[PDB]
């Protein structure tokens, strides 16, 4: 699981850029995940924990701005590896909501 | 009365409710305790999804009945 | 286009498919290269079990996408 290949090929949508404070807070949270938190995040956003042939960079993950600050949880579409992330007010709020999402969600 | 809402983490959310409480009120209490909006919640009791507009009594949910919370998030 | 199919054993089968191919066709092709009958195959993409009557485009399977093969019995 190379989450650095995943970050290198990640696109951003809805106003997010690689410079967005939220996106940098995001990658700080994701790179610091435990191996199980990493497998959960991948299960949540791509539908599987096992990396593809070619590596995590093949996912071409998209992180799309899901509107302004809210307590609404992040959502995903696994047929596109799209993660809808609302612009959260903090980083610990982003970590808390994101972790609750990938731990409590199962199904489509 | 007390009811329990089990998450996939195994965590149990204990709610103080009345039998005349609607399913909307139960989602509101879960929202107050967890932050999850009601439209991102799906509540399961006895294999049935709980529908708004009905009371816990209509589902014969009793004291210390256990419901299951699954979150509608990863619709892919 | 080219796609990959990784098994539980870790082996990866490389297939050349067209996006309009149905999942019956992919299972038949897996049978052709590895001998596994299509009724012993279970193909997953994006966490979803893939239906035989569907095409690869219906599941947004693109070039160099990788599916997962679980053996179905």
């Amino acid at each position: 699981l190379d989450f650095q290949a995943l970050e290198e090929t990640t696109e951003y949508d809805g106003g997010y850029t690689r410079d967005s404070v939220l996106i940098r807070e995001f990658w700080e949270i994701v790179h610091s995940f435990t191996d199980e938190q990493k497998r959960l995040f991948l299960q949540f956003t791509t539908g599987t924990d096992r990396a593809p042939v070619g590596g995590l960079g093949k996912l071409k993950m998209i992180i799309a701005k899901n509107g302004p600050d809210t307590e609404r949880l992040p959502t995903s579409h696994t047929c596109f590896n799209v993660l809808l992330l609302p612009e959260y007010s903090s980083k610990e709020k982003l970590k808390e909501r994101l972790l609750k999402a990938i731990t409590y969600a199962k199904g489509f | 009365m007390q009811i329990f809402v089990k998450t996939l983490t195994g965590k149990t959310i204990t709610l103080e409710v009345e039998p005349s409480d609607t399913i909307e009120n139960v989602k509101a209490k879960i929202q107050d305790k967890e932050g999850i909006p009601p439209d991102q919640q799906r509540l399961i009791f006895a294999g049935k999804q709980l529908e708004d507009g009905r009371t816990l009594s209509d589902y014969n949910i009793q004291k210390e009945s256990t419901l299951h919370l699954v979150l509608r998030l990863r619709g892919g």
